[PDB]
């Protein structure tokens, strides 16, 4: 029994490892793409705003 | 053909109760509305573009340059409104006549209700107006309430830091794909019901009086379809903007926020509840429970009579429940200021107390009056 | 031998699942590590 | 997540027309149902005329 | 049609489990920047992509801040220009297709972003074309703005030899022979047309390994559950 | 529930308890692994990284 | 399906052909009385919740207005 | 349980023949491929834009900026190729083993085949490359062949004078919506098969030897799924473009026609036939018949034995049919010039004569050899 | 469903438990002979059509080339 | 670029090439698209009349 089931248990981990990987990339696809992620360093001119104002 | 058997088994030789009123039409209307939505949605999909630069332009191109494209677009919008009208009356029929004792049918129903609400929300986001963008941010933000994984989930759905093209395109895909899942769930809904047959307004065993469906409840469904089409076309051809918001006819400005943010009217009852609870999380949960309380409904039936035809105290409590559901629909519309808030808080307290507490106690009292308890 | 294993972690289905899940949790570490060694070495001098 | 409207409200800072959250000039939530103060991005004051906000 | 069919070259990115040489991609990007960018465009490639391929973040920015880009509308509404950003794409060598057509004697230098993928046997073709400007034979005559490149369809490419030995100097110092330059730019264009070439091949190795484990096993489980029947020994014992 | 407040009912559960815990354990391990939860995985020496 | 639905006994059931009977026998003759009969058995259970919804709605509106109306005493 | 009953009768205990070979795996593979396509298609739909200015840009954005977006796109393309491989082997199994005597199952099958071909055609139009645009114009032009209403129909589909944005957007809508109709038609397919049960390679009544499906043909389907996934991932991760057209990586230039225009590998057999017939209309018709001849197949069975396991002459004719199907696939690729044309003309004549004439005559001869006729 | 599929009589059927029997009994021992046995019963029906497909394919290619090749005598 | 007389297929001409020019020319205010103004303004037809006459 332990020989036959160990094969079932072995296979499972393997499938389990692939299944998490497949599902992981998919899940990851909906995450932010490279284009958006690459957003930073907005430049702001202090002179633009005077006291009592928001921009 | 073997299929003809299935064709007959569910629509021709199906034994139906002879005394079911016009309310039993409504579910069939929902199915028709689903098809109508799908058909109109398909004819919106041949010209709509899910790009934030071109979504509003594509919608205006549909309304102005496609032959009868305004007709199909406003049929789609007012058919979503008609879908929610028929859905609310279907759920009210199920609550009033004790049809929730068909527990599997009821649970597949509340799953269908959740799917339809998600589909309508993403569809309202789809035209990319001012109101759609601020509405999306708002409800997507609702998710952030989650205690630990909230932020991630929100960002996932948005597909970025804030709703932007990333969202619009995936919302187009999801809004396209969910009504077919709704159709499959409706097939499961019909199956879980034929195993038990429909209920009657008296709530009694109608096995002694059943009639065919082809000549008796088919022409009745055809007449109900004709009346629903009359109301839908007088909503489309005469008052095409009485249910929508004017601010959705402006383009989506992330810099400009509207002075008052609403979802469309059928989300209002929920909106009220959310606003009522002070805690953000509390609101989200209560909101969910608002819909989920229904699923919980078959475990709260403590009466020996299935329907409310012979139960006057629970009839009074039911109409008070419909009354403060209308009150919560009104409050959602009202802005945040006295005394709209207090009503909202009470109305939510009264809603949950009538569904959770008052109806089983009233059913116990009604059983005591008939010398049954 | 496997017998000891079987009677301990492979005979009770609950334990069967436990051994599977735990093994899988570590397998990824090992597989990724081993696999990377293979790939990187094949292309050593070309990466980065 | 709405936009607070600057130069409006009962705390001379901000007001969010969505549910009535009033933020002070510091952007701290003072009245209403907003849970936490507005966030301050990690900017950079390179000059009294140049500020690199994140 | 009748066209010379470029031969197979022993590249390195061909190996089933072999990744692109990244020094060659860096050299080919230098070749594109100094030679090919005057006429060809790279609309779907932006500096950020390079990061993690042959350049670091800071270096990439260096590259980015070494070019000028328009920057939408000014507050005044007047379009202005800015130092290139890691988010900026590669600059257009011609604002509009017409400009390119005009400058390049009617020829539209095709965007070299997916050229290798868009040209049958691209990597080879590219190398061949860039290294195939041989003299037109007797009997064929080409008009101005045309060149007899056996590989090019019609053997009359508007582009002139774009690579003269020592056309540009490789920063790495590797001798800039015409070929060394054509091979580098073919590797780079290849990379351009498939920035994921390396990442994919890794998965490939991994997939094979997994199948090489799961496939054999799934077979043992199937042969367990099918042995029962495969050992069934029927027998008919009529009453007789 | 009246029927579930029972002596054998209790015995059954007690006998069932260990198995139940095992299942939760599998799921917990599963969730940690599937989500690549690093807060938890950071504890494991080899799994780290 | 039909035939195995239920067991009844000695319940005779007479009926007429559609074309043999008037389509709308005494439709408004008894329809009105019946509709009215119906409304008087259900109006006391149905109507007073919606009546107090109307009162609460009006009240809210007016109260809100008064709330908005400037406090004369204030600012003076 | 009325939802689980279906599975028990259909997937867990269905009495299946014990001796069906690996070819009977293929249909289940097709179902898996359908889901795979749908899943990958959904994850292409969250970033694809059906605008002619932005379609190629959105596809490149999927391949370059979305995390593992190249993986999902090339899985979708090579899964369409794997779908057609499994479809051709499924149809070949049905032709070889006499499974077309299940006539309703066969007709629902050929309807599914038409729907899958239309879905793949519009999907290949969707990335808006050079090859997609010229390919679309070509087949849309095919319709113009219609004797009287052809021009109108073509213009209708195009939605304008020539394929342009109008087409792309409606092709996106139709390519989105048809795989769900394919799933419903597959439910009807398996349904009409449940009423009959599967066939076996000997072609005999297998009622004496049937086994369950859960432990015997489930692990077999799992192994076939694993092998098909191995071939799909070695097609995606190692030779991704081997099954594509390099000219599809150029943007669509209405001005120029890629010289080597050719339909994908699976449409070639048809392409050859179309090119073979001199008359345009003739080509279109023959093309259609090419697929339809199959539907016609259950009325051409003149043998007293269902399968070809014990029929060697019809086995030889079947392998000659597979041979000139491969020949027609090759010819389609070859350009228009001697002698590719003649082969095409013969190969088409031999294809129609083997299916229409030679196999029933051979079955009559085989019945005469066994002293049956 | 099972139980009503067919009527057989006096057909005894023996079997063994999966774990009690070797997983791959004589797998390559007889597998090879059998696979070879199989190939020789089907090769004459299967292979010669694909052989003449290969000949026609090559022929077409060559013939096409010759067709394309230039005849020097043509120009004179 | 080049300018040509409008065609029946031409849309109505822009007053400004971009909204920031509208901000610069209208003292920081952005005059909105009047295509759907009536539909976008609550009680638009009335509002419009009222505003223009108010
Ligand atoms: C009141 C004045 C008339 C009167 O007294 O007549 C007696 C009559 C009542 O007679 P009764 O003996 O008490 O009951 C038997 C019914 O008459 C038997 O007929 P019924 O009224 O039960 O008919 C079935 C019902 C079935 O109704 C439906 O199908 C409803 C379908 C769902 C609602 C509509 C869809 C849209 C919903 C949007 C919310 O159809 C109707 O409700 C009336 C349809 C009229 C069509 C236009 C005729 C001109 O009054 C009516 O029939 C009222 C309805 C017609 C007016
Ligand atoms: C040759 C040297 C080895 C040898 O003699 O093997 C004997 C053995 C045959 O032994 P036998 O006792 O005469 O036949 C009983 C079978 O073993 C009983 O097993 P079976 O062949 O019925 O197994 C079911 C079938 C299931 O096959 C499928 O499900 C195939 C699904 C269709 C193909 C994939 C779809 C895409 C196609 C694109 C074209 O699997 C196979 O045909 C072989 C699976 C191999 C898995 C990987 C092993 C490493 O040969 C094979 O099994 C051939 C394949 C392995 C070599
Ligand atoms: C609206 C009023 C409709 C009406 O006519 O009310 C009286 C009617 C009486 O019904 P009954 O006492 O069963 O007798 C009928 C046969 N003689 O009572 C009924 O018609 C009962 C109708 C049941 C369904 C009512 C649904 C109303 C809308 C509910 C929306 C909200 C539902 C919950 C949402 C969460
Ligand atoms: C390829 C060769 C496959 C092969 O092995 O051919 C011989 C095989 C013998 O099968 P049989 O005589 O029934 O015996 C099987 C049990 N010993 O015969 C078979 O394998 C029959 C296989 C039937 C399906 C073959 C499909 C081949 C591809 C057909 C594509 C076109 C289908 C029609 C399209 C219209
Ligand atoms: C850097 C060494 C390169 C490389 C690798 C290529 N070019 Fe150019 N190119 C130019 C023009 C005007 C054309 C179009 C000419 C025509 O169509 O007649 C091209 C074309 C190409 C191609 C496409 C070939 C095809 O079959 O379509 C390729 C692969 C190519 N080039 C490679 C102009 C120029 C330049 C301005 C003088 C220079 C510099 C380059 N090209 C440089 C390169
Ligand atoms: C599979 C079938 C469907 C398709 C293909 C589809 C497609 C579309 C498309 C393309 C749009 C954008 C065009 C527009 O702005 O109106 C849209 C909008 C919308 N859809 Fe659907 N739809 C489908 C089914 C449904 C269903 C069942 C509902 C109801 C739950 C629904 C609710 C909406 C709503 C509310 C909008 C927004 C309408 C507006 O702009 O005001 N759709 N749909
Ligand atoms: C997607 C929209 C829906 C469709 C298309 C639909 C369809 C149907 C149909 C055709 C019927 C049978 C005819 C009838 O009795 O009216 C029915 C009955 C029923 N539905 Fe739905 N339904 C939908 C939503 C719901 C929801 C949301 C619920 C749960 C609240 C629900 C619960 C029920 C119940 C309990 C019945 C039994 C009626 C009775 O015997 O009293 N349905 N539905
Ligand atoms: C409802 C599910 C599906 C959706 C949402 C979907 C969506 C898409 C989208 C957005 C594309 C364009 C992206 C790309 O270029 O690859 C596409 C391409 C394609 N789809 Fe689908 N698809 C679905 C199902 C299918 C199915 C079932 C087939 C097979 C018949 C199929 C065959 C194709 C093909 C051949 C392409 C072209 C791939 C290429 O660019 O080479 N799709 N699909
Ligand atoms: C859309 C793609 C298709 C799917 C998903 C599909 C699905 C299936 C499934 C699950 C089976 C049962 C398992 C099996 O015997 O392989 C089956 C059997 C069958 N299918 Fe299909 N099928 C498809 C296409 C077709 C086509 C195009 C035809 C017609 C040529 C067809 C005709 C049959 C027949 C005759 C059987 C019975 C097999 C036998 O008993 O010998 N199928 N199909
Ligand atoms: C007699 O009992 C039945 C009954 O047998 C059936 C089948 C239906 C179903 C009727 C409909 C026409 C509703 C359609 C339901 C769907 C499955 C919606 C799915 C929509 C599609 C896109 C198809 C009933 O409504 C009903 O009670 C009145
Ligand atoms: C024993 O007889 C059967 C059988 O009972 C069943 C249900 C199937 C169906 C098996 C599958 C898993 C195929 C899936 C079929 C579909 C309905 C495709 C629809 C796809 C979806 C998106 C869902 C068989 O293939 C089969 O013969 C082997």
């Amino acid at each position: 029994k332990g020989f036959s089931y160990l094969v079932t248990a072995t296979t499972t981990v393997g499938v389990a490892y692939a299944a998490k990987n497949v599902v992981s990339q998919f899940v990851s696809s909906m995450s932010a793409s490279a284009d958006v992620l690459a957003m930073s360093k907005i430049e702001i001119k202090l002179s633009d705003i005077p006291e009592g104002k928001n921009m | 053909h073997p299929l003809f058997k299935i064709i007959n088994h569910s629509f021709i030789d199906l034994p139906a109760p002879s005394n079911i009123s016009s309310w039993w039409n409504f579910g069939s209307l929902l199915g028709v509305c689903l098809m109508v939505q799908i058909i109109t949605g398909l004819f919106l999909a041949m010209h709509y573009t899910s790009d934030t630069m071109t979504a509003f332009s594509s919608v205006t191109h549909i309304c102005r340059d496609v032959n009868y494209g305004w007709l199909i677009r406003y049929m789609h919008a007012n058919g979503a409104s008609m879908f929610f009208i028929c859905l609310f009356l279907h759920v009210g029929r199920g609550l009033y006549y004790g049809s929730y004792t068909f527990m599997e049918t009821w649970n597949i129903g509340v799953l269908l209700l959740f799917a339809v609400m998600a589909t309508a929300f993403m569809g309202y986001v789809l035209p990319w107006g001012q109101m759609s963008f601020w509405g999306a941010t708002v409800i997507t933000n609702l998710l952030s309430a989650i205690p630990y994984i909230g932020t991630t989930l929100v960002e996932w759905i948005w597909g970025g830091f804030s709703v932007d093209k990333a969202t619009l395109t995936r919302f187009f895909a999801f809004h396209f794909i969910l009504p077919f899942i709704i159709a499959a769930l409706a097939i499961v809904h019909l199956l879980f019901l034929h195993e038990t047959g429909s209920n009657n307004p008296t709530g009694l065993n109608s096995d002694a009086d059943k009639i065919p469906f082809h000549p008796y409840y088919t022409i009745k469904d055809i007449l109900g379809i004709l009346i629903m089409f009359l109301i839908l076309m007088t909503l489309v051809l005469f008052f095409p903007d009485m249910l929508g918001d004017p601010d959705n006819y402006m383009p989506a400005n992330p810099l400009n926020t509207p002075p008052h943010i609403k979802p469309e009217w059928y989300f209002l009852f929920a909106y009220a509840i959310l606003r009522s609870i002070p805690n953000k999380l509390g609101g989200v949960l209560a909101l969910i429970l608002s819909i989920l309380i229904l699923a919980l409904m078959p475990f709260l039936h403590t009466s020996k009579q299935r329907s409310l035809m012979f139960r006057p105290i629970t009839q009074i409590l039911y109409w008070i429940l419909v009354a403060n559901l209308l009150i919560l629909t009104w409050i959602g519309g009202q802005p945040v200021e006295h005394p709209f808030i207090i009503i909202g808080q009470l109305a939510s307290i009264s809603y949950f107390s009538i569904i959770l507490i008052l109806m089983p106690i009233s059913g116990i009292i009604e059983d005591k009056m008939l010398k049954l308890y | 031998i496997p017998s000891r294993l079987y009677s301990l972690l492979f005979r009770r289905t609950s334990t069967f699942a436990l051994t599977i899940a735990v093994g899988a949790l570590f397998f990824e570490r090992a597989f990724d590590q081993g696999a990377d060694a293979i790939y990187e070495h094949i292309n050593e001098g070309k990466l980065w | 997540g709405c936009v607070p409207i600057a130069n409006a409200g009962d705390f001379g800072g901000y007001y969010c027309p969505c549910h009535g959250s009033h933020y002070d000039a510091s952007g701290r939530i003072r009245k209403g149902p907003a849970p936490l103060n507005l966030e301050v991005p990690a900017y950079e004051f390179t000059s009294d005329d140049v500020v690199v906000v994140g | 049609d009748l066209e010379l069919h470029p031969p197979s070259y022993p590249w390195s990115h061909r190996g089933l489990l072999s990744s692109l040489d990244h020094t060659s991609i860096r050299r080919g990007f230098q070749v594109y920047k100094q030679v090919c960018s005057s006429c060809h465009s790279m609309d779907y490639v932006a500096y950020r992509h390079l990061v993690g391929v042959c350049y670091t973040e800071e270096e990439a920015k260096a590259l980015a801040e070494e070019v000028e880009v328009q920057d939408g509308p000014n507050d005044d509404g007047e379009m202005f220009m800015r130092p290139g950003k890691l988010s900026d794409y590669f600059p257009k060598p011609y604002p509009n297709p017409e400009a390119a057509r005009a400058a390049n004697n009617g020829a539209l230098p095709p965007d070299l972003s997916y050229i290798v993928r868009a040209r049958h046997g691209g990597e080879d073709y590219v190398f061949s074309l860039l290294t195939g400007y041989c003299e037109p034979p007797t009997g064929v005559s080409l008009r101005e703005g045309l060149y007899f490149n056996p590989y090019f369809p019609g053997q009359a490419i508007g582009m002139a030899p774009p690579i003269y030995t020592e056309v540009l100097e490789y920063d790495d110092g590797t001798p800039a022979t015409m070929s060394q330059v054509a091979k580098d730019v073919a590797t780079f264009l290849r990379w351009a047309s498939e920035p994921e070439h390396d990442h994919r091949k890794r998965m490939g190795l991994k997939m094979l390994l997994m199948m090489g484990l799961l496939l054999p096993l799934t077979y043992a489980m199937k042969r367990h559950k099918w042995s029962v029947l495969k050992s069934r020994k029927l027998a008919y014992r009529p009453p007789k | 529930l009246s029927r579930f407040l029972g002596p054998r009912y209790r015995e059954l559960a007690r006998n069932w308890i260990p198995t139940a815990g095992m299942w939760g354990t599998v799921g917990a391990v599963g969730l940690v692994w599937a989500t690549d939860w690093r807060l938890i995985l950071d504890w494991v020496p080899y799994i780290n990284g | 399906e039909f035939g195995n639905l239920a067991r009844i006994r000695h319940v005779i059931s007479y009926s007429l052909s559609p074309f043999e009977q008037r389509a709308f026998p005494s439709y408004f003759s008894k329809g009105i009385p019946n509709v009215l009969r119906r409304t008087r058995e259900r109006i006391l259970r149905v109507a007073p919740p919606f009546v107090v919804v109307y009162l609460i709605y009006t009240w809210g509106n007016q109260e809100f207005e008064q709330s908005k109306r400037k406090n004369p005493a204030m600012y003076e």
